[PDB]
């Protein structure tokens, strides 16, 4: 649905 | 070709090139995606006319947020790397704020885009991108490097309807194993969520995520808080759509494999185990990476750079302090 963002944490 | 590939990598890798161009040399037309550390937007050269991807990131925020080794790595890797199917750079500098690279840029947008837009993926046509993955990967393991953040939104399609790979954020020369947790939570490994020190493994993992959103047209872990994701990947149980193959219900439990050591791509066979299953027969893997073959979909392009296949974003002014921020950080960029 929505453009998942890379995580660092 | 491997066999020439690894001498090249190396040669690009010590002698690296660093401020190939300027921020005044390029006219800025519309953001194309926006990060956690910045923006990517198309850019057109003054003096060529030639269209580019400038991915822009805030120096402060990457040494704040522990992030310097990563964003080295990030355009050191790329431009070191020479594959059909990754996005190449082209330029890259910086200035007082921000950190510059400008990629070749791909018209066609993402495959998260298509994807969304469709719904799903047939076989076949998933089958044919699970195809350039699996050679990439073969190619990006060979020089030992790692590549952590497989998705749809860091796969553009091109005009020949073939996939770009961008977004080296959290490539990394991995000679051994690593410990960095990274990469999107839906795609992430049982061993990264577990810190418990993972190799080239978790990029056949993420690549059976892929095959999976790209053939049912859904991840197969998500929920709403990415703590439940985390519960529903470790679980070792994953159920498939009633219209999936059983030749993809195979490849998928063989990649899906939460024990590491009976998971595909890393067994003694490496990435052959992959190559030679079933739901890859009537792949030509040669023709794959030569691009002798028809793609399923091709976008629509309307001409150059037209930013028909992006979604709209939030315009913001590119803006840089009169300070010079972290110039002893970023010395070898
Ligand atoms: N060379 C390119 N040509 C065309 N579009 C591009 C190019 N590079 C990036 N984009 C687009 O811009 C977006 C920026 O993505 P990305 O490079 O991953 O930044 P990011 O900060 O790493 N986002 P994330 O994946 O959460 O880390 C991509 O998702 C594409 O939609
Ligand atoms: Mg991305
Ligand atoms: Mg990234």
């Amino acid at each position: 649905e929505i453009r998942r963002a890379s995580t660092i944490e | 070709f491997l066999a020439k590939a690894k001498e090249d990598f190396l040669k690009k890798w010590e002698t690296p090139s660093q401020n190939t161009a300027q921020l005044d040399q390029f006219d800025r037309i519309k953001t194309l995606g926006t990060g956690s550390f910045g923006r990517v937007m198309l850019v057109k050269h003054k003096e060529s006319g030639n269209h580019y991807a400038m991915k822009i990131l805030d120096k402060q925020k990457v040494v704040k947020l522990k992030q310097i080794e990563h964003t080295l790595n990030e355009k050191r890797i790329l431009q070191a790397v020479n594959f059909p199917f990754l996005v190449k750079l082209e330029f890259s500098f910086k200035d007082n704020s921000n950190l510059y690279m400008v990629m070749e840029y791909v018209a066609g947008g993402e495959m998260f885009s298509h994807l969304r837009r469709i719904g799903r993926f047939s076989e076949p046509h998933a089958r044919f991108y699970a195809a350039q993955i699996v050679l990439t990967f073969e190619y990006l393991h060979s020089l030992d490097l790692i590549y952590r953040d497989l998705k749809p939104e860091n796969l553009l399609i091109d005009q020949q309807g073939y996939i770009q790979v961008t977004d080296f954020g959290f490539a990394k020369r991995v000679k051994g194993r690593t410990w960095t947790l990274c990469g999107t939570p839906e795609y992430l490994a049982p061993e990264i969520i577990l810190s418990k020190g993972y190799n080239k493994a978790v990029d056949w993992w993420a690549l059976g995520v892929l095959i999976y959103e790209m053939a049912a047209g859904y991840p197969p872990f998500f929920a709403d808080q990415p703590i439940q994701i985390y519960e529903k990947i470790v679980s070792g149980k994953v159920r498939f759509p009633s219209h999936f193959s059983s030749d993809l219900k195979d490849l998928l439990r063989n990649l899906l494999q939460v024990d590491l050591t009976k998971r595909f791509g890393n067994l003694k066979n490496g990435v052959n185990d992959i190559k030679n299953h079933k739901w890859f027969a009537t792949t030509d893997w040669i023709a794959i990476y030569q691009r002798k073959v028809e793609a399923p979909f091709i976008p629509k392009f309307k001409g150059p750079g037209d930013t028909s296949n992006f979604d709209d974003y939030e315009e913001e002014e590119i803006r840089v302090s009169i300070n010079e921020k972290c110039g002893k950080e970023f010395t070898e960029f």
